[PDB]
């Protein structure tokens, strides 16, 4: 998560309870101060409302027990899923697509083999025309 | 002095077909030449007359697929 | 019910009103973002002009039990894991078929198309020749 002000990681996290956003303790704080006002909503907050956020030092100690191999791989099953998601959708439109490019070739083929005995009618009745 | 047209082949989209190893006729060659020409990236040149006939032979031809 | 584009029965089912047709919201609303037109008809279409069908909590609850009680026999995650790769494969079969057939066809499209440029060639020199 990262702090809609500063666009960094925040080291104090708040949530602004008008715009459900987390914002850097300090950069909230100091625009209330001044302005009255939530940074992205314009809402009017005051510094009683703002949810500061607890680092949970269970997250800390949850941090450790997933393994090493874990946190180094840099997988989660939600992404894996959402990636093979994602690539199921994509592989479905494609083959929606190719049916009905297949179909479209096979009436065009036609066409255009219906076209070629027709010039090759023409062409054998000049043929015969000349040689008369 | 015989001006030469290029014919635009419209299947420049299209993946060239092989040549035909036993072209028994004048349409054979043609299409062997057409297709020797797409390979080289050659376009095909014709007197400027043979467009105008192409027109009238393309007019037959409707006539006939409309059977 | 099945999506126009999966052939699958949808999990979130939606009308397009262009095509009056049903689709999975996903599949929809990703070929629509994609081309800004309905799949079928090719009719222009928006986002919003998509209709969200809401499922009866029959229909939920026939979609949860369906699932669940054929799922219940294998619903293992080894078994889970071992179904999606045979559907996957499954797909990827059908898409090398598709893709296959597309080849052959345009191979074959491209060689009658060249054939009906020849013989129309071929008549029109025939023409000239008789003419003169």
């Amino acid at each position: 998560m990262l702090c809609a002000i500063s666009g960094k990681v925040p080291r104090r996290p708040v949530l602004s309870p008008k715009s459900r956003t987390i914002f850097e303790k300090s950069l909230l704080e100091q625009y209330v101060k001044d302005t009255g006002n939530d940074p992205i909503t314009n809402e009017p907050l005051s510094i009683e409302e703002i949810v500061e956020i607890v680092p949970s030092a269970q997250q800390a100690s949850l941090t450790e027990s997933t393994n090493s191999a874990t946190l180094k791989a840099n997988y989660s099953i939600p992404n894996l899923l959402t990636s093979l998601q994602n690539e199921w959708d994509a592989i479905m439109l494609e083959n929606f697509k190719l049916r009905s490019t297949l179909d479209s070739l096979t009436k065009k083929l036609s066409t255009v083999m219906y076209e070629r005995d027709a010039a090759k009618l023409v062409a054998a009745q000049l043929l015969m025309e000349k040689n008369e | 002095r015989v001006s030469l047209v290029a014919v635009p082949l419209a299947y420049s989209t299209l993946p060239i077909p092989e040549f035909k190893n036993n072209p028994q006729s004048a349409i054979d060659n043609k299409y062997n030449l057409l297709v020797a020409n797409a390979i080289n990236k050659e376009p095909h040149m014709v007197p400027e007359d043979t467009v105008d006939f192409l027109k009238e032979v393309e007019s037959r031809m409707q006539h006939i697929t409309q059977g």
